[PDB]
């Protein structure tokens, strides 16, 4: 949820930075992640309505141990809000922050065998929206500077054109280029048009709705943070300033 | 050269001066970085958008 | 009657800057989540002139 | 304020013929004189701030010409007609007389109208509106680049408040801005902290005094609480309170404050007292060296009953040694524990303030920062002193430092809100450069063991809390003056001054440019404030001397100074100064030529003896013309060989003006071409009165070759422009969208009240 | 009570007194606790604590709701929690209007 309302380049790399590796694991059992289920839609249908399980979705699912699926499980918590079983994590790693695993050498995972076509078909990249692809493209991009495999990032990009127009654009070691993005990447947020509470089909719609009610219910909760209204009494390190920085870049 | 000079800083965002090159501001690098990506694919588009 | 008071009559008005006065001016009537008193500066800078 | 320019200075006029022929569109930025043997940049300076005033760009201002429109009555029209500058109507006019001359069919209704159509106003996607009008070049390009100087500092109210978050304290209420002001709310903010570091480093002792008397009015203003035994009773005293308790706040407030104590010549048990509560309820920072080993040597003296003369040469180690064998355990100097300030402190941009905490108290521990403090004093209630066997020096000892204790314990808390409430009025730069340079401020052994044993609960009520809130304000205009004064002032050193020899030449040059400079800059409106004044006169003497000395100080100054806005404005004005001469009614040569010698000249404007040319010939029938500077002919005594031939003259600035007549005549001018006097040659003023040609006029052509036998001929002005090229004068203004509200005071919070 | 979206805060002095304390207490005792914010909550917390503890506001910056929970339970101070409130359902009678 907290995830899914950041907007910015900035502020999404900033929650990055401040939200260790343990929530993206999930803990709990979930399910295969591909299967053809029926599930019950009342609202609309008496018959079952047939759907098709997915890794990116609000719930746990069965994630395979090696760093691949901890990788997948990163990217469906950017993009899903909900990550991934993978059982017997040593600690070091679940305190460890998600930027440091992504973009961090102290780390002892090894990311250089990472094939983007295998990731981008496994967290199905045909069933998500523009902004949930902007997201995943930014967690690839991370990844290849890091491992110097940024040839490797650009012909996957040239492979699939809508790709890369909508590529963000900026320079995972320098903070001027993050500062100067102007992409749009809140999954959720406050809805001009009128939002019902009426459920919704498809798993990935009624549980981005879900989060999207949810939201809104959180906007409007004393947990809310309020700029215009107490500014001098938040800490002078989470104050909204213009000279903040990531560490290092 | 008051009407020179008035295009140019238009076009640069910065005064003509002597002793100095004239390239053509940021304007020209833009202008130039565009150009490079519009032939092919292969190239870089570094150019931020704002 | 929607208000005691109506907040500025939009016949008088003729810009921006005229709603704002006049929405200054008739605070006093509404129910104010801050009360206005002496305003507090941390931050001040004298400019060189002419 | 941010003042708002209605109109647009266009500066032009239309000078036509009676006949109708011959028209020109003249700008007129007005006369100015040139002295020569000078500067000619300096010169400019002064007039390009007399330009700018009458530009009406020497302010901050903002362009409102969107409303300077009308609309036709032709259905299909649908176009804003602009008002501001010179209207087509009188291009109109004027290109119709020109063709009833030529007896040509006066304009069609067809160019009619696109010639009444050239001036506009239409909006860009930004929702600024752009003004097409006629105008003048330099009146064009003055115009527009201080509108780009001006508008980098105006920005959005949520820019601007982004800025300021981190200096916003907690305990003042937020102000709710209106929602218009969110969304079209603009600023005007300078964003530029100068130094202050060029008057503090000049003058230490000076402005060191100036702040402590300034903080220490207000301190010593706070609302308070209300035998060897029988000496210490009588030495007790009050009526210095006020004094010593601002001396506390100061030490706990700087960096480095440091106090001294005069003890007496024969130490009493009042002595060691006050050594031993220094020692232990001071910081460590504001005890120098030399005070750390006074005050062990006044512990030996009476302690062990020594004469300072055997203690004087005894070194830190050695004195701590002789005391701790007798059973002295106070022997060593506590370091204070740094508080950090909850917000950043003001003119420190991206810095963290700090302030010791008062009575060496650990804010984690809530207790003296010495953990065997309760064993030390058992020590000395148990321990014989003087080498006597009574314990009554022992006893009493520990009885003074356990009150001394207890009282510190329980009055921490309000001299730490006071010293955090004080820290926050000074800047970063003056907490680690002040220094106590002069004992002004020494403390009396009596008053300092009084104020310990003493020490009254601070009561920090709603009028102390409101009287300081007025003082911040004054504190931060203070700032605010003195910068603006350290900038003009370094600025004004590196035009004016250079570096010293160790020649005669030297300095009497020096002093006098120095005096003349004083003299200049304390005349009228003095350009320093009465801030600055007042730092410099601490010492007692006058503005103008203390003034003085600053200056010969900052020569060779390597300190940056920020580039304002109006430098900027400046500079353009005089670069356009020099380098397009003929705009501003000067120029750099001359021409004297017989008449009977054909000059090529300018023949645009159909001027009858045209006293203009493009350019002045570099050659005339196939030989380069004679140039003379005006120095060599000034001193010429065959001058009349000399103006047979024609020359031109250079190596000078001459001032020029002429009046263009509308009706025929002989073009000549005003005065003489020059003056032979025995003490050199001169050139009279010169002022040209032009007038229109007519070719078949007899009379007039007769004239001009026979009566007029030397002419004088000058470079085309530049502001000339025939009437043919009009378009020519076409420039665009933009003016900033009428959907924006500009905030005066945009504090983002309220006093608590 | 009507409208959830607002909320309900205050400043205090730089050096609390025992009104400040009193105003602090009040609030968080009579006022539903979806009106007082997050951080409304801690700075009522760190002046209770300036008061009740002898500290100061600089000290007790950087201090999270839990420490400052502890800090003031040790010292014998038990009102250091929000304090929800019951929603009362209500129905407007019909009448010519549909009824809400």
């Amino acid at each position: 949820m907290d995830v899914l309302s950041k907007g910015s380049l900035k502020e999404l790399l900033a929650h990055l930075e401040k939200t260790p590796l343990e929530e993206a694991i999930s803990y709990r059992i979930g399910t295969v992640p591909y299967q053809n289920v029926l599930i019950s839609r009342n609202e609309y249908y008496n018959q079952l309505y047939p759907d098709t399980t997915s890794l990116i979705d609000g719930v746990s699912r069965e994630g395979q141990r090696n760093v691949n699926g901890l990788i997948m499980s990163i990217i469906s918590y950017v993009v899903s809000g909900s990550g991934h079983y993978i059982p017997n994590i040593g600690f070091m790693l679940l305190r460890r922050s998600i930027l440091d695993i992504l973009t961090k050498h102290d780390t002892g995972l090894v990311t250089n065998n990472l094939n983007y076509g295998i990731i981008a078909r496994n967290l199905t990249v045909s069933k998500m929206n523009c902004e949930q692809r902007k997201r995943m493209l930014i967690c690839f991009k991370l990844l290849a500077y890091k491992d110097g495999n940024q040839n490797d990032y650009e012909i996957y990009l040239n492979q699939n054109i809508p790709l890369k127009q909508i590529a963000p654009n900026f320079i995972p070691g320098d903070m001027r280029t993050v500062i100067h993005n102007q992409d749009q990447l809140a999954i959720v947020g406050i809805p001009a048009y009128r939002l019902t509470q009426s459920t919704e089909l498809s798993i990935r719609d009624d549980n981005a709705k879900s989060y999207k009610l949810g939201y809104v219910d959180w906007y409007n909760s004393n947990s809310f943070l309020r700029e215009r209204s107490e500014f001098n009494l938040i800490r002078l390190k989470d104050r909204d300033t213009k000279y903040g920085k990531l560490n290092g870049w | 050269d008051v009407p020179f000079v008035q295009a140019y800083s238009k076009f640069a965002d910065d005064n003509p001066r002597h002793l100095r090159v004239k390239t053509g501001g940021k304007m020209a690098n833009a202008l130039t970085n565009v150009i490079r990506s519009y032939y092919s694919i292969n190239a870089p588009a570094i150019v931020p958008q704002v | 009657k929607l208000f005691e008071t109506s907040p500025f009559d939009p016949l008088t008005i003729k810009n921006n800057q005229d709603v704002v006065d006049k929405l200054y001016a008739t605070q006093s009537s509404s129910i104010q989540e801050v009360v206005p008193t002496k305003t507090f500066a941390t931050e001040l800078q004298f400019g060189v002139t002419s | 304020e941010l003042i708002k320019v209605p109109t647009i200075p266009h500066n032009l006029v239309l000078i036509q013929s009676d006949n109708g022929k011959h028209a020109l569109i003249k700008e007129d930025l007005g006369q100015w004189p040139v002295e020569t043997g000078i500067s000619l940049v300096n010169q400019a300076g002064v007039f390009a701030v007399q330009l700018a005033n009458k530009l009406g760009i020497d302010k901050p201002f903002v362009l409102d010409a969107g409303s300077n429109y009308f609309t036709d009555t032709s259905f299909i029209d649908t176009r804003k007609y602009c008002t501001d500058g010179l209207s087509p109507r009188e291009i109109q006019k004027a290109l119709n007389r020109q063709r009833a001359y030529y007896d040509r069919p006066e304009l069609t209704i067809s160019e009619n109208k696109t010639l009444l159509s050239q001036s506009i106003i239409y909006p860009d996607a930004d929702g600024n509106d752009v003004s097409i009008i006629f105008s003048g070049a330099m009146s064009h390009a003055i115009f527009t680049y201080a509108q780009s100087q001006w508008n980098k500092n105006i920005i959005k109210l949520d820019d601007y408040i982004r800025e300021i978050t981190l200096t916003v304290p907690k305990q003042y209420r937020p102000r709710r801005f209106k929602e218009i002001e969110h969304t079209h709310g603009y600023v005007y903010r300078e964003l530029n902290q100068g130094s202050l570091l060029p008057l503090v480093d000049a003058n230490l002792k000076e402005s060191s005094s100036y702040y402590f008397k300034k903080l220490m009015s207000s301190i010593s203003n706070v609302p308070v609480d209300a035998q060897h035994v029988s000496m210490l009773t009588n030495r007790l005293t009050t009526a210095n309170a006020p004094t010593v308790r601002a001396i506390t706040v100061l030490t706990c407030m700087f960096k480095q404050f440091r106090i001294g104590m005069t003890y007496a010549l024969d130490p009493n048990i009042m002595d060691v007292a006050a050594a031993t509560c220094m020692l232990l309820f001071r910081p460590a920072q504001s005890i120098s060296d030399e005070q750390y080993r006074y005050c062990l040597q006044t512990m030996a003296v009476f302690l062990t009953n020594t004469t300072y003369d055997i203690v004087n040469n005894d070194t830190i180690d050695v004195l701590k040694m002789k005391l701790r064998n007798q059973g002295w355990p106070f022997v060593e100097r506590y370091n204070a524990v740094e508080i950090d300030m909850s917000v950043e402190p003001l003119r420190s941009p991206g810095q963290v303030g700090r302030y010791y905490n008062p009575f060496n108290i650990d804010p984690l521990t809530k207790k003296h920062v010495e953990d065997r403090l309760e064993e030390f004093i058992n020590q000395v209630q148990v321990g014989r002193f003087r080498n006597a066997s009574g314990n009554a020096v022992g006893t009493t000892l520990a009885a003074f430092l356990r009150a001394c204790r207890d009282k510190t314990s329980a009055n921490w808390r309000g001299y730490s809100v006071l010293v955090s409430r004080y820290r926050s009025l000074i800047p970063n730069e003056l907490f680690e450069s002040l220094r106590n340079i002069s004992g002004e401020y020494n403390i009396n052994p009596q008053d300092e063991h009084s104020f310990f044993f003493a020490l009254a609960q601070i009561n920090a009520d709603d009028e102390f809390i409101g009287a300081i809130d007025k003082e911040s304000a004054e504190y931060l205009d203070e700032y605010a003056t003195l910068a603006r004064d350290i900038s003009n002032s370094l600025t004004l050193v590196k035009a004016a001054f250079g570096p010293l020899e160790r020649t005669s030449g030297s300095i009497i040059n020096h002093a006098n440019n120095l005096n003349k400079v004083i003299n200049h800059v304390f005349a009228d409106k003095p350009l320093i404030s009465e801030t600055m004044l007042k730092i410099l006169t601490i010492d007692g003497t006058t503005g103008k001397d203390g003034y003085r000395n600053w200056l010969d100080k900052l020569v060779g100054h390597n300190y940056p100074v920020y580039v304002e806005p109006v430098v900027n404005i400046m500079n353009f004005i005089s670069a356009r100064f020099v380098a397009d001469s003929s705009y501003f009614g000067y120029t750099n040569e001359i021409m004297i030529m017989p008449n009977h010698i054909n000059v090529p000249v300018d023949d645009r404007f159909g001027f009858r003896d045209s006293p203009f040319c493009t350019s002045l010939p570099r050659t005339i029938m196939g030989n380069d013309v004679r140039r003379i500077s005006y120095n060599v002919f000034s001193m010429m005594e065959d001058i009349d060989d000399v103006i047979s031939e024609g020359f031109i003259l250079y190596d000078a600035y001459f001032n020029f003006s002429y009046d263009i007549m509308t009706t025929d005549g002989v073009t000549r001018l005003k005065e003489d071409i020059l003056i032979v006097t025995d003490t050199g040659n001169d050139i009279k003023p010169i002022h040209f009165y032009i007038y229109f040609e007519n070719r078949n006029d007899k009379k007039l052509r007769y004239e001009s070759k026979m009566n007029v036998s030397y002419r004088l001929y000058i470079k085309t002005p530049a502001c000339l422009l025939p009437l043919s090229d009009y378009m020519r004068a076409q420039h665009d203004y933009v003016s900033p969208s009428s959907s924006r509200v500009y905030i005066k005071d945009p504090a983002v919070v309220y006093t608590r009240s």
